[PDB]
Order: C-alpha cells, then sequence, then structure tokens
RNA sequence: UUCAUCUAGACAGCCGGACGGUGGCCAUGGAAGUCGGAAUCCGCUAAGGAGUGUGUAACAACUCACCGGCCGAAUGAACUA
C-alpha cells in the first residue's frame, strides 16, 4: 500500500498507441519515393495557425511531423539501414521537434521562401529580450501601458492571485482593481528571459519577437547527396 | 448587507492572501487524512465511514462504466 | 492615423442594435444612434438573421461590413421567411438547399479556409449544415459527405 | 421541478400567468391593497388589543388550571 | 369486412405503426410509423407508393388530410403529420415532396388537425395550441395558452364532415 | 434550503414609510444616484442588467428617515414578454406608494434612444397612478436638454405634458445636484403624504 | 496471479503546442466549449472534446483530453493470500 492514486478524467479523446507511429514511418517512407527533395526543417515553438499557413502556402508537397526518432527510423538510423543511399546524413542532422518537406519545387525557391518568411512571436525563455517593459504605477490593465489605459479595460480581478504569486508582482485589490504601489520592471533590453518574464510578457499579450523557420539541409533523390542550407541557424 | 453581498466582498476585495495554497494543501492532505480516519475512527462511526467508502466506490466504478 | 477594427454579432435589419457596443463606443466616442443605423444599413441583405459585423474605425468615421460566416450563408440559402421576435421561436431550421448552392457558399468560404480542396470546403460546410440541422439534396448532409467520400458526387472545381 | 422553479439550475425566468396589461395589474394590486389594509384592521379590533400588546409590557396570561 | 377475412397486409416500415389514415376520396392510406417515417399505400392493390416520407426526427403522432371543399379539381389532398420531436410537416402527394415545417411548439405535439377554412390546430405538451394558416406559408396565426398540463387531444365541430369528404351515409 | 438561504439575504423594505423609486432603462445612472444619495454598496458598471434585484438605501432629510429604491432595468415590453427581473422593478413600483423618479440619458449611451426612452415613460405611464411621479435626466455633463434637436425638445415636452411630472435635470458627479433633486423629491412626497393624512 | 506500456523511448517532473469553419443550431437582458435543450459534424494535423474543470455580466486568461521537446529504464492496472 501507500502509493500515489492516479487521477481519472473522462474525456472524449484517447491515446495514440503504436499504429499512429507506424502510420507516420510508412507516409515518411513512401513520400520519400513519391518526391524528389528532402528539407530538414527545424520548427521550436510554432504556432498551430502558423504552421496551418506554411502548409496551405507549400501546396502540392508534403510537410510531416511527429517524434524525431520515428521520423530518423524512418530515413535509416545507420548506413546499414537506410531507406536510400546516403540518407544516414540526412537522418543524423535532425534535431528537435523536426518537420520533413517532402516536395519538387526549386532549391533557389525554396531558400527564398524560407528566407522571407517571417511572423511575429511569443518572446520564449532563454533568449533575449525585444523590449524593455515597465507596468505603471497606479491601476493595472490588461496591456500594461502598451496602448492607452483610456482605451484599455482594466486588468480583471481573477487575475490578482496569478499576478501576485506565479508572476512574483506585488498587487492589491482596490475595489475590485488591480493596483500596484510603484512601477514594474519587468525586463530590461538585451538580456536573457526565463519563464516568469515570459509568462508575464504573454499575459500582458506582447508580442515582439520573430519567429523564423529553420533549414537545416536537403537530400536530392537522382544525386544522392546532401548539402547543407545553414539558413536562420544564427 | 443586502442580495450576494459575500461574492461582491470576494470581487471587490478578493480572498486571505493564503487561500488558494491552503486549500491545495488541505486537499492534497485528504488521501492521508482519509486513511487515518480509516484506521483510527472505532465503533458506530468507523462502520458508517466503511459504509459510506463502499456506495462511494460502487458509485464511482458506475460513473466510470 | 490608425485603423481599428471592432467585431459583433447581431440580428440583421434590426435598428438599434449598437446597445451592446456601449463600452465599446464610450471611450471612442461615437454616436450610437448612427453606429446602429449604419449596421442595419450594412446588414439590410439579411432580416432576421444573425450575422458577423466588421466596424472600422479611423479618425472620426464609423464603417459598417458584413463577414461571410457558414451558419449565416447556410440560413441565407435555406430562404426561410423573415420571422419577428414577437410572433415566431424556437424555429427548426429544417428546409432543403441544393449542392450547387452549398458549393457555391464553399466558394465564398474558401479565400478564409485551410482546406487545400473545394471539396474540403464544401465537406466544412455540410458540416456546419448538419449542425444548423438542415436537409442537401433532400438526403442528410454527413451522406452527402460519405458519397463525396465514396466518389459517387465530384465537386466540379479542382 | 423545484430545480427547475430555484437554485442554481433554475429555468424558470418568466411568470406563468403573465398580467394581460399594466392597467389589470394596478388594479389588482390596489385590489388587494384594499383587501390587506380592512384585513389588518379586522385583526387590529381583537387580536393586537389583545395578544401583542401584552409582550410589551412582559405580561403572560396565568396557567390553565388542571381542574379544566 | 364483408367476409371478416384479411385482404392485404402491408409490410414497409421497420417499427411500430402508431397512426393509419384514410385519404377523404378514399384513395391512399397514410400510415405513420415509429421510425419517424410515413408511408402512402393503394389499398386496392395493398401497395406501397414509391418511397416513404421522410424528414422527422420521431415518432409520428397523428395525421391529418387536407379537406376536398379546399383542395382545388382534379389535384389530391396533402397530407398533415405531427410528431414527437414539435415539427408539423405537410406533404404534398402529388410530387411525394415536403412543403412546410411548422416549428413554433417547444415539446411533442400531441395532435394535428386540418379544418375546413385553411387553418391547422396544433396541440403540444407545451401546454399551448397553435393555430396555422396554409395560405400564409404555414405561419402561426393564433397561439393559445389556457392549460395547465400537456393538451393530449383536439376536435372540431364539422371533424366528421372533414373526415367524410364527399360521401355520404349511403356510399355514393 | 436554497429559499431559506436566498430569502435570508432580501433587504427589509417598508412599504409604508417615505420612499423614493428609481427607474429607467438600463445604463441610465440608477445605481451612481443611489450611491450619491445613499451609502448602499450597489456596483455600477457600463452595461445593461448590472443590478438584477432590489437595493435599499436610507437617508435624512428635515429629521426624517427616506429610504430609496434601486431597481433593475425595464425594457419596452409587454407583460407577457416580460421576464422576472423586470417584474421585480414593476411590482415595486406598482406597490410601493411613493415617489418614482424615472431616469433618462439624452446622450444615448445607454444603448437606448430618446424616443425609446419616452415610449417607455408612456408605457409604465399607468404604473404611478396615485404616486409622485419625476422626471430626472441624468448625464447633463456630457449633454444637456437645453442643446437638444427640436423633434426631441418636442418629445420632452410631450414627457412634461403628463400631470403632474416635472422634469430635472442632474449629474451623478454633480452633487449640488443630486442634493437639489433629492430634496425637491422629498418635498413632493412630504407634501403628498401629509395632504392625504390632513383628509 | 493475470493483463497491458516500453531506447522507431517506462513512470513522474519541466517547457511548448492545444488549431480552422465557429461566437455550430435553438433559447436568453446577457450565454462566445464550460446557466440550459437537442445535434455533436467537417477540415489540417504529431495532436487538439462543437470541450475536463477554474474563471467572466459576456469576452479574455489558466487548465486537461491529446501531441511534441529534455530527461533515460523499467512501469501501470485489476485481483489473491
Ligand atoms: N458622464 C456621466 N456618466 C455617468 C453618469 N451616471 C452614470 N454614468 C455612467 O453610466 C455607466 C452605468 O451607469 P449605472 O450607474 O450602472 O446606471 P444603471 O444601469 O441604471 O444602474 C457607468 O459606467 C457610469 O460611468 C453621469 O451623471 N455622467
Ligand atoms: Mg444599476
Amino acid at each position: 500500500r501507500s502509493k500515489r492514486s492516479k487521477l481519472v478524467t473522462l474525456a472524449q479523446t484517447d491515446k495514440k498507441g503504436r499504429e499512429n507511429k507506424e502510420r507516420i514511418f510508412d507516409e515518411v517512407r513512401e513520400a520519400l519515393d513519391t518526391y524528389r527533395y528532402v528539407w530538414v526543417l527545424h520548427l521550436d515553438d510554432v504556432r498551430t495557425p502558423v504552421l496551418q499557413e506554411i502548409r496551405t502556402s507549400w501546396a502540392g508537397s508534403k510537410l510531416i511531423m511527429g517524434k524525431r526518432k520515428v521520423l530518423q527510423k524512418a530515413l535509416g538510423e545507420k548506413r546499414e539501414e537506410e531507406y536510400k543511399e546516403n540518407l544516414y546524413q540526412l537522418s543524423k542532422l535532425c534535431s528537435g521537434v523536426t518537420g520533413l518537406l517532402f516536395t519538387d519545387e526549386d532549391v533557389n525557391t525554396v531558400k527564398e521562401y524560407f528566407k522571407s518568411y517571417v511572423r511575429s512571436d511569443y518572446s520564449r525563455p532563454n533568449t533575449k529580450a525585444p523590449l524593455t517593459f515597465t507596468i505603471p504605477e497606479g491601476i493595472v490593465y490588461s496591456r500594461g501601458g502598451q496602448i492607452p489605459a483610456e482605451e484599455d479595460v482594466p486588468m480583471i480581478h481573477s487575475l490578482e492571485p496569478t499576478m501576485r504569486n506565479k508572476f512574483e508582482i506585488p498587487t492589491k485589490i482596490k475595489a475590485g482593481k488591480i493596483t500596484i504601489d510603484s512601477p514594474y520592471l519587468v525586463c530590461t533590453e538585451g538580456e536573457k528571459l526565463d519563464v516568469r518574464q515570459a509568462l508575464i510578457l504573454k499575459q500582458f499579450g506582447i508580442a515582439a519577437s520573430e519567429f523564423k523557420v529553420k533549414v537545416s539541409a536537403y537530400y536530392d533523390n537522382d544525386s544522392s547527396t546532401v548539402e547543407s542550407t545553414n539558413i536562420n541557424m544564427e | 448587507p443586502q442580495n450576494d453581498y459575500i461574492e461582491r466582498h470576494i470581487k471587490q476585495h478578493g480572498k486571505r492572501l493564503d487561500h488558494e495554497e491552503r486549500k491545495r494543501k488541505r486537499e492534497a492532505r485528504e488521501s492521508h487524512k482519509i486513511s487515518e480516519r480509516a484506521q483510527k475512527l472505532t465503533g458506530w462511526k468507523g462502520k458508517q465511514f466503511a459504509k459510506k467508502r463502499y456506495a462511494e466506490k460502487v458509485s464511482m466504478r458506475k460513473k466510470i462504466k | 492615423n490608425e485603423v481599428k477594427y471592432l467585431y459583433l454579432r447581431a440580428v440583421g435589419g434590426e435598428v438599434g442594435a449598437s446597445a451592446a457596443l456601449a463600452p465599446k463606443i464610450g471611450p471612442l466616442g461615437l454616436s450610437p444612434k448612427k453606429v446602429g443605423e449604419d449596421i442595419a444599413k450594412a446588414t439590410k441583405e439579411f432580416k432576421g438573421i444573425k450575422v458577423t459585423v466588421q466596424l472600422k474605425i479611423q479618425n472620426r468615421q464609423a464603417a459598417a461590413s458584413v463577414v461571410p460566416s457558414a451558419s449565416s450563408l447556410v440560413i441565407t440559402a435555406l430562404k426561410e421567411p423573415p420571422r419577428d421576435r414577437k410572433k415566431d421561436k424556437n424555429v427548426k431550421h429544417s428546409g432543403n438547399i441544393q449542392l450547387d448552392e452549398i458549393i457555391e457558399i464553399a466558394r465564398q468560404m474558401r479565400d478564409k479556409s485551410f482546406g487545400r480542396t473545394l471539396a474540403s470546403v464544401t465537406k466544412e460546410i455540410l458540416g456546419t449544415a448538419q449542425s444548423v440541422g438542415c436537409r442537401v439534396d433532400f438526403k442528410n448532409p454527413h451522406d452527402i459527405i460519405e458519397g463525396i467520400n465514396a466518389g459517387e458526387i465530384e465537386i466540379p472545381e479542382n | 421541478s423545484y430545480a427547475d422553479a430555484f437554485g442554481p439550475k433554475a429555468q424558470r425566468k418568466r411568470p406563468r400567468l403573465a398580467a394581460s396589461n399594466l392597467e389589470d395589474l394596478v388594479k389588482a394590486t390596489n385590489e388587494d391593497i384594499t383587501k390587506y389594509e380592512e384585513k389588518q384592521v379586522l385583526d387590529a379590533t381583537l387580536g393586537l388589543m389583545g395578544n401583542q400588546e401584552d409582550k410589551e409590557n412582559g405580561w403572560t396570561s396565568a396557567a390553565k388550571e388542571a381542574i379544566f | 369486412c364483408d367476409t371478416q377475412t384479411p385482404m392485404h397486409t402491408l409490410k414497409g416500415h421497420y417499427n411500430w405503426v402508431l397512426c393509419v389514415s384514410w385519404s377523404p376520396d378514399g384513395e391512399v392510406i397514410a400510415t405513420g410509423s415509429m421510425d419517424n417515417t410515413i408511408r402512402l399505400w393503394d389499398p386496392k392493390s395493398g401497395q406501397c407508393l414509391g418511397d416513404a416520407l421522410r424528414g422527422h426526427s420521431k415518432w409520428i403522432t397523428s395525421l391529418s388530410w387536407e379537406p376536398i371543399h379546399l383542395v382545388k379539381p382534379g389535384s389530391k389532398p396533402r397530407l398533415a403529420s405531427s410528431s414527437k420531436d414539435g415539427t408539423i410537416k405537410i406533404w404534398d402527394t402529388v410530387s411525394r415532396v415536403c412543403q412546410y415545417t411548422m416549428s413554433g411548439h417547444t415539446n411533442s405535439v400531441s395532435c394535428v388537425k386540418w379544418g375546413g377554412q385553411g387553418l391547422l390546430y396544433s396541440g403540444s405538451h407545451d401546454r399551448t395550441v397553435r393555430v396555422w394558416d396554409i395560405n400564409s406559408q404555414g405561419r402561426c396565426i393564433n397561439i393559445l395558452k389556457s392549460h395547465a398540463h400537456w393538451v393530449n387531444h383536439l376536435s372540431l365541430s364539422t371533424d366528421y364532415a372533414l373526415r367524410i369528404g364527399a360521401f355520404d351515409h349511403t356510399g355514393k | 434550503e436554497q429559499v431559506r438561504q436566498h430569502i435570508g439575504r432580501l433587504p427589509s423594505i417598508d412599504p409604508n414609510t417615505r420612499t423614493l423609486l428609481i427607474c429607467g432603462y438600463p445604463n441610465v445612472g440608477k445605481s451612481s444616484f443611489l450611491r450619491c444619495i445613499t451609502k448602499s454598496d450597489v456596483d455600477v458598471q457600463p452595461y445593461a442588467f448590472t443590478t438584477k434585484s432590489l437595493y435599499v438605501g436610507h437617508f435624512d432629510y428635515k429629521y426624517l428617515r427616506f429610504q430609496a429604491i434601486d431597481t433593475p432595468g425595464i425594457l419596452d415590453r409587454p407583460t407577457e414578454e416580460m421576464n422576472n427581473i423586470e417584474m421585480q422593478s414593476i411590482y415595486a413600483i406598482a406597490h410601493l406608494r411613493s415617489c418614482v423618479l424615472y431616469f433618462m440619458d439624452l446622450s444615448e449611451q445607454c444603448g437606448f434612444t430618446i424616443e425609446a426612452q419616452v415610449k417607455l415613460f408612456h408605457s409604465i405611464k399607468p404604473l404611478f397612478a396615485n404616486k409622485s411621479v419625476m422626471v430626472v435626466i441624468n448625464k447633463t455633463d456630457i449633454i444637456r436638454p437645453e442643446d437638444l434637436d427640436e423633434e426631441r425638445a418636442q418629445l420632452l415636452e410631450s414627457v412634461k405634458e403628463v400631470p403632474g411630472v416635472e422634469i430635472m435635470t442632474s449629474s451623478c458627479q454633480l452633487e449640488e445636484n443630486v442634493m437639489e433633486v433629492r430634496n425637491k423629491a422629498c418635498e413632493k412626497l412630504l407634501a403628498s403624504r401629509i395632504e392625504n393624512k390632513l383628509k
């Protein structure tokens, strides 16, 4: 006895088994035969609308995501297990949340699109601060001074425990409004951000960082070679 | 005071500063407390506690089914 | 200057539908009477049908437009008689919409959809039709979707 | 049911027998007020001159004898 | 009924046959069943006319026919049907389609009756009786609310004449 | 048990004491006026039906205790489609022999036009029979009755035509004006009650 | 004891995603997954309920159902004595 009791939830969605991984495996190995260029994309902390817009833009091609280990196994772990000749380099260059782009379009066009593609994004932890944010003294508003307070709506009273405890911000409730005694500096521009500061910026709705897809390399079916692109790997 | 004055007071002034943490810790202690009640209650109260535990378990299994 | 955008859901044709816009209009300093008049003017096409209204506020102006929505377009294609809130309540939407009108709605809603095919957009419109509870081609909209999947029904535009 | 009539899960939002018009409503309320005032005077003739006034001075009627 | 023997068997439906009715001109028998369907039958051959009428989501509760004195000559009377789902559906049997779907009731419609002045009366479990007009695209003319419980049944003064149509007691 | 918990928190209203009723459309300033003239803690928010039940405040005028009643908003609808929240205000107006103050917003920031407010006043006109009536035009700091349009002024004159009401202007940021309208309502109520008792 | 999961990744933990038609239909003063009544579909996915709860007057925000990244080797459930 004396063991932890699992929480039970009555939801509609079940866990995926080995069949989903096998389906992804078969789809990757069929797309390898179907298409000509296989590109490796790094898409860490991507938003689903952004990913869907990228998929819509690359109509006629295929974008496959999933487990990095499953994708590498589909591409062939080593030289004696590779699905095609000189595929072990493409398999070993994968890292993190890796997407495989099977296409037939021009290499120059692919590079141009991935160099010129940029979207605004939330500032992630362990990144340089995009701006200096200071919550002004007095009543806290939803935007926190980004838009004028006459236009802005005051912060809802239900978020005061979250700002006091999780965000570690000294806040008080006066007449149902969140108030601070002094202006609160959150981040200084040109500083590595942590989880708390990233959460504060996300709560106030500041989206100043930029999301750019990283392109590792590509493999050509007929050439049987791999060339490093080194795009957005700065 | 008139109407839902306690809810209005919560809306306008909040709760005690340690309310959420205290409630979370009490709900975390609940499993140990249930086991200690089952092993400590004697007589009629212990019999009623065991009966109610059985009824709750039957209800939970029926809900899962 | 800068462009301000507001979005709302209102019954078309009913004047004075800017009452719920009072917290939005207040700091902006506009006239609710003229705002509601412009909203009714822009929603004159739909009579008794809930539609999405986009309000553009720039400098000192108020421009009203109707954002096309799947449910509103399906109800419009259903061609129900106009109703009044005093007389009619709890009305079911169980009319008939032909597949050509469904495809027209899919063409109208194709631009703001991620479906790579007009067949996919049409299947989304048929799902919305199944939600609103109507019939398409005198059959179940889900039966129409199954026919499209099995290949009995071919979407013309490719 | 009681749950639909009142409580957290109540669904009743309009009166069951709504008034026909405000004129009928005000006439009914005036009649009810008149009846209530007449009833109050009728009970103030006896009960208020009896039981109600005695508690102000703290007087209580003596216990009824068991010989009755 | 002359020999007290069965003459025809009608086996189209899948569930219980809740209501049966005869056309006022004596030409077609309408059967509304538990499976939310209505079937039309020629009685002389004991046969089913085409496919079943579909569109209701719950079982049929009552059937009514358009009066012959309101039907234009050379035309066949229409069929109104009530059901548990709360809708009254009107069917034109010449084209075997549905024209109107009255949906004002919030509960199960107990009965629907088609009067002789181009009106229809529906009684339902929401304690209301709705008066619709066939000449006004099936719009609800009136709502009568005086009962404190489900209205179970309704009847008209001329109901016997509406049911009998043009025939008499002599069978002419 | 639910009924007991709810009914234990109902405000105490004496139907035979000196009463100022406050009525009108939503978002006109009824709760703001109640806050100005009393110490009740009714919420003031810029959306319709913030107040869902009767609220009571008290004050003293000429060594006498008066109670002021804030009611939820009333829409221009018949009693058959009227709901319970409005029925509270309707029953209060019908039962409490008092001084009724109908609040009007001329800037239409309440979401209702001046024509609609005049129509609602004329529709609830049969409610206040043998009660004092006064029409208070709120939010005069935004727009004044003097600089109104001619047709709207005709509508205001039509409101004033009904005997024996009086039109007074006030702003909830004007302590002097809210005190003046409160004192005028109290004077009308005291005159009516004293004239009735003198008979 | 019997079933399951598992180095094409075991249990916990942290972080990220959790989308689009759509604020699905009716109803409501208001009701946008989360006061209610019936449907509960389609698309894109690695996955994402016409929503498990907190929360809002309604929105917002958080959460988990589910998926992914880091971590690296066993783990979970139901019974019996
Ligand atoms: N400028 C101005 N605004 C007012 C005045 N009275 C009320 N308001 C605004 O009207 C909004 C709602 O008024 P409220 O007191 O809730 O009116 P109620 O709904 O009838 O009780 C509030 O946000 C106030 O700011 C006034 O005299 N002047
Ligand atoms: Mg108020």
